[PDB]
């Protein structure tokens, strides 16, 4: 891991190894795919930069799910009307008009 | 007769080795490459063999 970012073409960097060696980055990895405290790939004894390590791990945070749409719709219920404009007018609105968001120059409620 | 003592002869010379690493695949990946995590050891990217 790369502990730390130096800019004056330096870094920090924690190895568990024992030898560190520092070197001029590769052309096909550069220091802007490189953010602090990244894991990266080191040889185990000219300690190098072959490449940044690509694969990272799951979501930790608190109980989620992401769906991109769902099967349901609303026309299953009704006599709720008034309700479902509210969120339409909300939500929805600004996605399909850009440019009436541009006249009165505002936000639908965040 | 004769092919079993040949490969008793064999056996001493072999024997002189130095062993092989225990770890766990966590992923394949297809670079060619395999992510291990060795268990009293780190993680290394390793290149996969021939066969």
């Amino acid at each position: 891991t790369l502990e730390e970012i130096i800019d004056d073409n330096h870094a920090i960097v924690s190895t568990s190894v024992g030898s560190e060696h520092y070197v001029s980055i590769l052309s096909f990895v550069d220091k802007d795919l490189l953010e602090p405290g990244c894991s990266v790939l080191l040889n185990h004894k000219v300690h190098a930069v072959i490449g940044v390590l690509m694969d990272d791990t799951d979501p930790l945070v608190t109980v989620m799910k992401v769906e991109k749409a769902p099967q349901e719709t609303y026309a299953d219920i009704g006599g709720l009307d008034n309700q479902i404009q509210e969120i339409k007018e909300s939500v929805e609105l600004p996605l399909t008009h850009p440019e009436y968001y541009e006249e009165m120059g505002i936000k639908p409620p965040k | 007769l004769n092919a079993k003592v040949r490969l008793l002869r064999e056996e001493l010379q072999l024997l002189q080795e130095q062993g092989s690493y225990v770890g766990e695949v966590v992923r394949a990946m297809d670079k060619k490459k395999v992510l291990v995590k060795v268990h009293p050891e780190g993680k290394f990217v390793v290149d996969v063999d021939k066969n």
